[PDB]
RNA sequence: AUCGAGAGGC
């Protein structure tokens, strides 16, 4: 295939992907997962504007919480950040409203939902702003719970973010790195009591690279550019999407020097 | 400050990323130094971090009740079950490089709890403020916007450093300055003085 | 209260200058290139690239203190060479890998079958 | 210009240390009585043997900043598997013409016997260690 | 007071989970540990975001205001 | 004495402090909205009405801005509140109070003010958040932690105030302590174990790292090292970068331990300008302790060049550290298996003995020590053997216990642990101590009311056989809370005593400082000492130092120092002196060596009568060893060629040195035998320093490298010399006032119960005591 | 609890009464309270005065008559060596405070470690009750999602630190990072 | 506030020592710190 | 005790400037700099009043006099270029 | 003991020397017994050192105290510090406790005897005493606000 | 204000 790093797909699903890195420098790696971390932008509630809260979870913390709440994002490099856009505080192009108003009727507690929760603002034709239910009961993640007789209802403008500004615009939550399985480089010095083999459980990655002959002198000039990594979505935007926006966008972060350089 | 003595302010908040990660990928919440461990002799937080550790993964609660036998080397056991390190370190890789740590760190789960004292309400600055009319010295607290007190220890360590000018501002410039006037025939200040 | 807003550290503002070169002193072929609202992971990474290139005898990275997302990077060259030329070659080479990585992984996904 | 002194060394002894990449080396001259040496090298960078003749030099060359090899123009400046550049920490005389000679690499110590080489051995900070199998 | 969203190490998503994995300890008499492992949350930072956390909130449901 | 010694103060802050490695140690990091609020008065001036005119524009909310502006006039302008803010001018001799800006001098003082090295000046750096910022080493002057300690600011408000605190009280010109003779300030903690780590052999940099940790050093030479290891791969040591962080033409030897120049153990320090030839970095090189490399670079470069190596030795290291990492962990206090069984077995070993001490004492077949009841002497030996068996059953941990777990590379790195830390946590906890005793029956016979009547065995008594990493019995834990709940007692009662006590030590010393004829008087005038410490000379500047002709052999000292040009082997070599041929016979030169000699064992007959001991160290106005190593790297100097130097002009040279250095002006007899007495310690330390034979053989000597040694010596004791109007005593009172706060407390009154009947003269004593010889 | 001869010298209590006390506690018949156990002469209440004539046991498993490999981790424990002991203490926990017992290992570190933390715990931040909404204090603090500890003392089912708990069990690493 | 609800204060021969009738009725360990420890403790 | 001069010839005091004198003499200058006084000697690239007077200083530039005292009352004047900045 | 005492030869060897330590201290008659060397024989009670052998001996007991409380913690305070405070006691020719009795006694100054301990009955005294002050203390001058004749304020600065 | 109590940092 392609000239250069070279990956290799050992599981796929489409909340995680597991995949081997080769011919990579492991800069490069590390640099690439901090930007899946941090770089990629996905819109999640950036203002909460409540009309009636008779529910006890106060207002600052329900909006903290809606704003962790996951929304789609496929669509947002279609969206333009509301920084960059021209309306004085939303349009419909940089924001995504999504009302919200339950009263709970029901002696019991009435549950309030993500799958609730409604979208005033028109879509144009972008999948954008739709909350995330991976339930097998399809019931969103519970912002609140109501007492029969309490009524709250909520505006929520949703705009473009970084995960650098805020944790919850970051759409993966774990990645999974893993190099010199073997210890072939000898980067770290393992603390055992008695052997370092019993201490330390074999890597199911150390099984998949070939073990060391004990009688080979190490080598220093070996560097390792194979990696075994995994990445985990929360939904806002799949698996494959992610990863490939982080790349892209570590990309565009180098074509930013670039043409930063052209003008200097 | 943790469930056992030592208690720490935050120096920095760092985000994850820089964060060292784990081959799981579980950030710490939050670092503390090990240098402070051995003076302070807490075993607990150590054994506490362990146990922890094994609850979770177990699903059981862990009993740290005094005076009950335990095995840290059977909760280093149920550890090894998990496949987990006995001593609970964890190799780690450092955030900016992705190069592993050339030692393994140790990793738990600690309870902490939040002090009542936090900084916002402790920080208090003032250039010119209000004062107490008798005195004329500033007033006292933040809430009084008042100056702090400067010790009679601290003028003892000015005086050592054996700077006048410092002193004698912070002395009656900063602080009750006033002008009288005084009779030398009286030798007291019986003068009563209309300027105008 | 005091602390400054995370948007900041994000974005360039007051007009500066996104990268700033220096020309370093007591070196021939040295300059030092400031990047602000920049972080770890971009510098690394040209780093690295710098150091893979045979030209390039010095390459290194700093920041100066974790609250301000400013980055340092220094760079000697061979004599003839430009050390903005050395950056440009690296930072070139560096969409280059992740491009044909992006392709490789979209081809192996496509494999993938779940 | 010239290697100062070159010499031929057995080695009678290897002892790991404390540290485990660095062991110490004693070694006496071959077919020469007067010379022995103390060596630390790193064993992970060289093998070395409980018994070996190892060849041994010091050159003083072959304020400059340490250019990143590049193939073309590095003449090698030795085929010998092990190089490293020390300074001497003392020059002393065990007796009367037996000169004593210490030289320490990047905190790694040397120490060689005999006067026959001490007009080879020079004030000049400057040396580089050369080890062939 | 309410289950958390997320995993604060992690940011994992641990709110759909609560109320399922509270049917799942009561319907299989299951260990904490094995209806954790049935929701998937493996990382035990996650598990502890599931298992330390009580809901106070129907303490102040059970309020009659 | 509320108010008028003690004023609340404008101008000042507090804040809750946290420390920051990338601030430098003289700066300290000021709140933004502190240094906002602040303000210092500036008259304006042509070149300040530019920057001043933006600053007011900016205006009271942006930190470069004003709060106020002063007309000369001198009614009041309120910037925020009045319409002129915008379209102001300022006219000359019209101040403006700016906002407290970077690289500001202001006072940074930590509340206990047990000493004038707890309030220092330092910089303004502006930070973002809202702790204030200070460096780690800058923390032991100030004895503050991070862990909420609160920490005051004042600004100075005059340029007289300003200049004052940057002259006097600037951080770099208190790092070497007055007291002590040892600098306040060393680097701590991570770094100090780091450093460690990085000298050690095994520790290699690769040339990735070795490049940022010489970009990292904030001045570089731009050279990379010549890599250590060249063939095999290019590697550096740790000590080659580390090297390249010591400023050059330092010089430091010092063996901990009896060191061969090999160096197996890697034990003690070599190092040349500035370049570490031998050794792994340990806490006595890097300490505050007097011959730590602090002193020595403080003394030569001036202390900003100090304060410099003390950020750039923090910055390196801190890089390595969290590049390898660090991490205490439960394994650490974990021993193996057979060296656990070994210590319970002492601890059997140690109950059987006290077992059969006991039987001995009911048998009533007993040996009473003269003065002890007999139960007396029986407690004093049982204690004894548990302090025995606790320390032995440390020493076997430390033995167990590997080179790589932390907690012992934290004690060798000299990080916080103690050996009787690793004891307690591994092995065992040890006995109880209450009112210096072993735990009371408080009921009648019965220690605790589980335990029977009348056992005085060690577990009825309180000896912890269990370590903390054990678990403790509840018996255990119970008498181990009466003990910490005494030693907790005991701390709060010693800051109030000691507080009461420096008080009183300041209160009388207040009044004393050194006049301009050197004595020193109150404001009365009554001469507490005729020449301040009996040497009329500062007390920083001294260090310790050998005197040769104290101790040793006769015949030794004379082979040393004694050389008779009319016999031969007596003569100098004339390898030795290109004159050495002239100088066989040569009488008249001879009889000045003679005489030489002779004032050599009249100052060798001196100094053993100062000392019975003799003791070879004791504080000396300026280091001649260090001056010989700086003149034998500056003037490249060769043993083989014979010295240029005059072995008369040698003898000579000395005596006008002597002659050169006064404490005291002018020609007065009593003023020239006050004088005499004053240098008489240091001349024979100069004598003995400056042979002629070992001038000419120890080092050898060009004639222009001792005219260059004598011209140091004599400029180094100028500045060693105490400067007039310093205030001796406060600095005397605090002197004893904070390690007074850092005392903990065959029996006799000791610490802080006999420093109190100490300083005020008592009639009782707790415990006299004859000393009959 | 009371040791009287049973024969072999016994604690008055017995596993069926204990059987009874955890029969009442199930059910939230006959019932059985620590007022019955009083009443009955299982247990009896000791002043300091008392506690001087008795002699009590901590553990009732040291009581029954002992004639082994043991696991070294374990603490060393003397041989109690009392053929009379009157009572046996409930617990050794016990003898702990609130605050003491709510510290995690009080056993396993030094005491005054565990009164700084005693003292702290005051301090710390929690929920202190439900009716904090509806009540008006002049100060009060509470935390967002307040966890239950991991490792919790058997007392602190009696003291409800796990039902309203006051701190987070925070993810902590033991390590050196820039410095801070 | 359950530690607050049950406080021992002595009004104030060794009072703040812990002692061996202490046991069992007092913590071992809970008192406030420096200024007048032991004086105060907690049943 | 009045007009107790010291003569010039028969003075003992130190001739290095005590580090209180030196930083007097600066803060007095740097007020005057303050105070827009002239300065005599050429200053390049420093605003600071503090930088003036230490160049003024190492110059010897500034005119002032320094009176050493006594317990006794008799007063020792020296000239700030007489006395030796080390 | 084990001291140490010059050879024959010349280097410093170590004999050990019996001494005997002494619950009570009765100075003037135990230095006048046979077997014992006057010149050695130290009472730990600085007091009766001095009355027995005068003040310069009482001083040098007092700071060999001083050193002996500081050594015992390890720690070092230079000589001049602890000496000041021996020398300040010992210039009054009768010992003077650093309490207030002895610090306030001296009839140097007003208002630093008044700043330590008794303010009003000091002042009450030396208005019957009819008191002048020199001003020239530290504290008084820090009373009166002016700046002190202290390190900077020692010197005056005139015109060249 | 005054008085008291509590807490922090040693
Ligand atoms: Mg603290
Ligand atoms: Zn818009
Ligand atoms: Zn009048
Ligand atoms: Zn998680």
């Amino acid at each position: 295939s392609e000239e250069g790093p070279q990956v290799k797909i050992r599981e796929a699903s489409k909340d995680n992907v597991d995949f081997i890195l080769s011919n990579v420098d492991l800069a490069m790696a590390n640099s690439l997962r901090r930007v899946m971390i941090a770089e990629i932008p996905t819109l999640a509630i950036d203002s909460v504007e409540v009309e009636t809260n008779t529910t006890v979870l106060a207002d600052e913390f329900i909006a903290h919480r809606l704003g962790l709440i996951p929304l789609q994002s496929m669509d947002i490099e279609q969206l333009e950040y509301s920084r960059d856009c021209f309306c004085e505080d939303h349009c419909d192009k940089c924001s995504v409203v999504l009302t919200l108003q339950a009263f709970g009727e029901s002696e019991s507690t009435t549950n309030v939902y993500s799958k609730d929760l409604v979208i005033v603002s028109n879509l144009m034709g972008r999948n954008i702003g739709h909350p995330i239910i991976q339930d097998k009961e399809g019931n969103g993640v519970l912002i609140c719970k109501l007492r029969k007789g309490q009524e709250l209802k909520l505006t929520c403008v949703a705009k473009k973010g970084i995960a650098k500004e805020h944790a919850k615009w970051g759409p993966a939550a774990a990645i999974e790195f893993e190099y010199d399985p073997w210890n072939k480089l000898k980067h770290t010095d393992y603390w055992y009591e008695q052997d370092s083999a019993k201490e330390w459980p074999q890597s199911k990655n150390c099984e998949y690279e070939d073990p060391p002959n004990e009688g080979d002198p190490f080598d220093y000039k070996a560097q390792a550019d194979t990696f075994y990594m995994n990445v985990e979505s929360v939904g806002s935007i799949p698996v494959d999407q992610v990863v490939v926006r982080g790349i892209d966008t570590l990309q565009k972060k180098v074509a930013s020097i670039l043409l930063a350089l052209t003008q200097m | 400050a943790s469930r056992h003595g030592q208690k720490g302010t935050i120096g920095i908040t760092y985000r994850r990323e820089d964060m060292p990660f784990t081959a799981e990928g579980i950030v710490p919440d939050l670092i503390i130094n090990p240098h402070a461990i051995p003076s302070r002799m807490t075993v607990a937080h150590l054994i506490e971090c362990l146990l922890s550790k094994v609850a979770a993964l177990s699903g059981n609660e862990g009993d740290a009740s005094p005076f009950t036998d335990i095995t840290v080397e059977g909760i280093s056991k149920l550890l090894r079950e998990h496949g987990y390190q006995s001593r609970g370190f964890e190799v780690m890789y450092n955030g900016h490089t992705g190069k592993k740590l050339m030692a393994q760190i140790f990793f738990g789960p600690t309870y902490y709890q939040r002090l009542r004292h936090m900084v916002d309400d402790k920080i208090h600055a003032r250039a010119r403020g209000p004062m107490q009319v008798l005195t004329r010295q500033p007033v006292e607290g933040r809430s009084r916007d008042g100056g702090l007190r400067f010790g009679e220890m601290e003028r003892d360590c000015m005086i050592a450093h054996g700077a006048a000018s410092f002193l004698k501002e912070r002395l009656m410039e900063a602080s009750d300055a006033f002008r009288v006037h005084i009779c030398g025939i009286c030798g007291l200040m019986t003068v009563i003085a209309k300027l105008n | 209260m005091n602390a400054p807003d995370r948007f900041e550290l994000f974005l360039l503002g007051e007009g500066e200058s996104k990268l700033k070169i220096d020309p370093d002193t007591k070196a021939p072929n040295a300059v030092v290139i400031t990047f602000e609202k920049e972080d770890h992971t971009l510098g690394n990474l040209i780093r690295a690239e710098l150091l893979n290139d045979r030209k390039v005898l010095f390459a290194a990275y700093k920041v100066e203190h974790p609250f301000f997302a400013r980055f340092k990077l220094r760079i000697q060259t061979t004599e003839g060479y430009d050390p903005k030329d050395a950056l440009k070659n690296a930072c070139n080479s560096i969409i280059n890998k992740l491009g044909a990585l992006k392709t490789n992984f979209e081809t192996e996904w496509n494999l993938q079958t779940l | 210009s010239n290697t100062l002194f070159d010499d031929i060394f057995q080695v009678s002894e290897v002892d790991p240390g404390r540290y485990n990449k660095v062991c110490r080396i004693e070694a006496a001259s071959t077919t020469q009585d007067q010379c022995k040496l103390t060596l630390d090298i790193n064993v992970e960078l060289f093998p070395v043997a409980a018994q070996d003749s190892l060849t041994v030099t010091i050159a003083s060359s072959l304020t400059r900043s340490w250019r990143p090899p590049q193939a073309g123009d590095r003449s090698l400046a030795d085929d010998y598997d092990y190089v490293m550049y020390g300074t001497a920490y003392k020059f002393e005389e065990v007796s009367k013409d037996l000169i004593a000679v210490y030289y320490s690499f990047g905190g790694l110590l040397m120490r060689l016997e005999g006067n026959y080489r001490n007009l080879n051995n020079l004030k000049q900070e400057n040396a580089y260690l050369l080890i062939r199998r | 007071m309410i289950v958390p969203v997320r995993c604060f190490s992690c940011g994992k998503v641990v709110g759909d989970k609560w109320e399922s994995y509270l049917n799942l300890l009561q319907e299989d008499e299951l260990d904490e540990g094995t209806a954790l492992s049935r929701l998937g949350l493996k990382r035990y930072c996650c598990r502890r975001m599931i298992l330390t956390h009580v809901d106070l909130i129907e303490k102040f449901l059970r309020y009659n205001p | 004495r509320g108010n008028l010694m003690g004023k609340r103060v404008d101008f000042s802050a507090r804040t809750v402090i946290s420390g920051d490695p990338n601030l430098e140690l003289d700066q300290v990091g000021v709140p933004k909205s502190i240094a906002k609020t602040l303000t210092y008065p500036e008259v304006v001036t042509p070149y300040n009405i530019d920057r001043l005119t933006q600053l007011v524009r900016n205006g009271p909310n942006e930190h470069p801005g004003a709060k106020y502006v002063i007309r000369d006039s001198g009614d009041r302008i309120d910037l925020r509140y009045s319409k002129r803010a915008g379209d102001i001018q300022l006219q000359y001799g019209w101040k403006v109070e700016r906002h407290i800006m970077d690289n500001d001098p202001v006072l940074f003082n930590r509340q206990p003010s047990l000493h004038k090295m707890s309030m220092m000046a330092h910089r303004v750096k502006v930070i973002p958040y809202s702790t204030f910022r200070l460096n780690l080493s800058v923390t032991s002057p100030y004895n503050a932690d991070f862990d909420g300690d609160e920490m005051n600011l004042h600004v100075p408000q005059s340029e007289e105030t300003r200049a004052e605190l940057s002259q006097l009280c600037a951080v770099p010109l208190q790092i070497v302590s007055p007291q002590s003779n040892k600098p306040c300030m060393g680097i701590v903690q991570d770094t100090l174990c780091g450093i460690r780590k990085l000298t050690l052999r095994d520790t290699f940099i690769e040339l990735d790292q070795v490049l940022n940790m010489l970009y990292w050093v904030p001045d570089w030479d731009g050279v990379i090292p010549t890599p250590a290891i060249i063939k095999p791969k290019p590697l550096w040591s740790g000590k080659q970068i580390l090297s390249v962080a010591i400023p050059n033409g330092i010089h430091l030897q010092r063996f901990d331990e009896g060191t061969t120049l090999l160096s197996p153990k890697d034990n003690g320090m070599l190092i040349i300008d500035g370049q570490i030839i031998f050794g792994v970095v340990e806490k006595k090189t890097v300490g505050s302790s007097n011959g730590g490399l602090i002193h020595v670079v403080t003394r030569e470069k001036g202390p900003q060049v100090c304060a410099k190596l003390f950020g750039n030795i923090q910055k390196v290291v801190n890089f390595w550290l969290l590049h390898n990492g660090f991490s205490t962990g439960i394994g650490d206090t974990i021993a193996d298996g057979p060296t656990m069984r070994e210590i319970t077995e002492t601890i059997a070993e140690a109950k059987k003995k006290v077992l059969d001490v006991t039987k001995e004492a009911q048998a009533n077949l007993l040996t009473a020590k003269h003065g002890m009841t007999l139960r007396e002497s029986f407690e004093d030996n049982v204690v004894r053997f548990l302090n025995e068996a606790r320390d032995k059953a440390g020493r076997l941990a430390e033995v167990n216990l590997k080179d790589l777990n932390n907690v012992k590379q934290m004690v060798m790195a000299g990080s916080k642990g103690s050996f009787i830390n690793i004891a307690q946590m591994s092995a065992c906890v040890g006995q109880q101590s209450v009112e210096g005793k072993r735990i009371a029956f408080g009921f009648v016979d019965r220690t605790l009311p589980h335990f029977s009547k009348d056992d005085y065995s060690p577990e009825s008594k309180g000896f912890v056989e269990n370590s903390y990493l054990r678990g403790l019995t509840p018996q255990e834990f119970f008498f181990h809370a009466m003990g910490g709940r005494e030693g907790l007692i005991d701390t709060a009662v010693k800051t109030a005593e000691t507080g009461y006590i420096q008080r009183r030590l300041v209160k009388a010393l207040e009044d004393i400082m050194v006049h301009y004829d050197n004595t020193t008087r109150n404001s009365l005038g009554n001469v507490i000492q005729f020449i301040y410490g009996e040497d009329g000379m500062d007390a920083a500047h001294i260090e310790k130092q050998s005197l040769d002709t104290i101790g040793g052999s006769d015949a030794a000292f004379e082979k040393r120092y004694r050389v008779d040009l009319l016999n031969t082997d007596h003569t100098l070599d004339p390898s030795l002196l290109e004159s050495g041929s002239e100088i066989l016979g040569d009488l008249k030169l001879q009889v000045l060596l003679d005489e030489e000699y002779k004032q050599l064992v009249k100052d060798r007959k001196f100094l053993r009568e100062v000392f019975v001991d003799g003791e070879a160290n004791w504080p000396l106005p300026v280091n001649i060893r260090r001056i010989i190593q700086n003149a034998q790297q500056t003037f490249h100097i060769d043993h083989t060629k014979p010295s240029d130097l005059t072995i008369k002009d040698i003898v000579l040279g000395v005596k006008d040195l002597q002659e050169n250095l006064l404490v005291l002006r002018g020609k007065n007899e009593i003023i020239q035998n006050a004088q005499r007495d004053a240098v008489t310690l240091f001349c024979c330390l100069l004598r003995s320093r400056l042979a002629t034979r070992r001038v000419l053989q120890e080092y050898r000597l060009t004639k222009q490298a001792f005219d260059w040694v004598l011209s140091n010596i004599e400029a180094q004791f100028l500045r060693s010399v105490v400067h007039p109007g310093e205030m001796v005593g406060v600095l005397a009172a605090q002197s004893i006032g904070e390690p007074a706060t850092q005392m903990t407390l065959k029996k006799v009154t000791s610490g802080v119960p006999r420093l109190k009947e100490i300083l005020n003269v008592a009639k009782n004593m707790k415990t006299p005591s004859l000393t009959v010889y | 609890f009371i040791v009287e001869d049973d024969g072999h010298k016994e604690l008055k209590v017995r596993k069926g009464h204990i059987a009874k006390l955890m029969a009442t506690e199930y059910q939230d018949v006959e019932e059985y309270t620590w007022s019955s156990l009083l009443n009955e002469g299982l247990v009896e209440y000791i002043d300091a005065e008392e506690e001087e004539s008795i002699l009590i046991a901590m553990q009732p498993e040291d009581l029954e008559p002992a004639e082994l490999d043991v696991d070294p981790a374990k603490r060393i424990r003397v041989s109690h060596h009392a053929t009379t002991f009157t009572h046996c203490e409930i617990h050794p926990s016990m003898i702990l405070g609130v605050a003491a017992s709510i510290i995690p290992f009080p056993d396993h570190n030094q005491s005054p470690r565990n009164t700084y933390q005693s003292a702290m715990g005051k301090q710390a931040m929690g929920v202190f009750l439900t009716n904090y909404n509806v009540r008006m204090d002049t100060m009060a603090n509470i935390l967002y999602y307040p966890q239950k500890p991991l490792g919790t003392t058997r007392a602190m089912e009696y003291l409800k630190f796990r039902e309203l708990p006051a701190g987070q069990n925070a993810i902590v690493a033991i390590a050196c990072y820039s410095g801070y | 506030t359950l530690s607050h609800l049950r406080r021992t204060n002595t009004p104030i021969a060794k009072p703040r020592q812990l002692h061996n009738t202490h046991w069992g009725l007092v913590c071992p360990a809970e008192t406030p710190e420096g200024q007048a420890c032991g004086l105060v403790k907690n049943l | 005790l009045k007009e107790k001069a010291i003569p010039k010839d028969q003075r003992a005091t130190t001739p290095y400037m005590t580090k209180y004198e030196r930083a007097r003499i600066l803060g007095t200058r740097a007020l005057q700099i303050s105070m827009n006084a002239p300065v005599f000697v050429d200053l390049e690239g420093e605003t600071d009043p503090l930088r003036i007077a230490m160049k003024e200083l190492a110059e010897k530039k500034i005119p002032l006099v320094i009176r050493r005292y006594l317990p006794d009352g008799s007063f020792e004047d020296w000239s700030v270029e007489e006395l030796i900045v080390d | 003991y084990d001291r140490k005492v010059p050879s024959p030869t010349g280097e410093y060897v170590k004999e050990p020397e019996w001494v005997l330590e002494t619950d009570g201290v009765n100075l003037s008659e135990v230095m006048t017994v046979p077997g014992i060397d006057p010149t050695r024989i130290y009472t730990n009670s600085f007091i009766d050192i001095m009355e027995v052998l005068g003040i310069e001996a009482g001083r040098a007991a007092l700071y060999k105290e001083v050193y002996n409380v500081i050594a015992s913690d390890g720690s070092y305070v230079n000589y001049r510090h602890m000496a000041l405070l021996v020398d300040v006691m010992t210039t009054q020719g009768g010992l003077t406790s650093v309490t207030r009795h002895g610090f306030n006694r001296s009839n140097t100054g007003a208002l630093m005897r008044c700043s330590f301990e008794e303010t009003v009955e000091i002042l009450f005294e030396a208005g019957a005493s009819a008191e002048l002050d020199d001003c020239r203390g530290v504290s008084e001058n820090v009373i009166l606000g002016q700046m002190a004749p202290i390190g900077t304020g020692a010197f005056d600065v005139m015109i060249d």
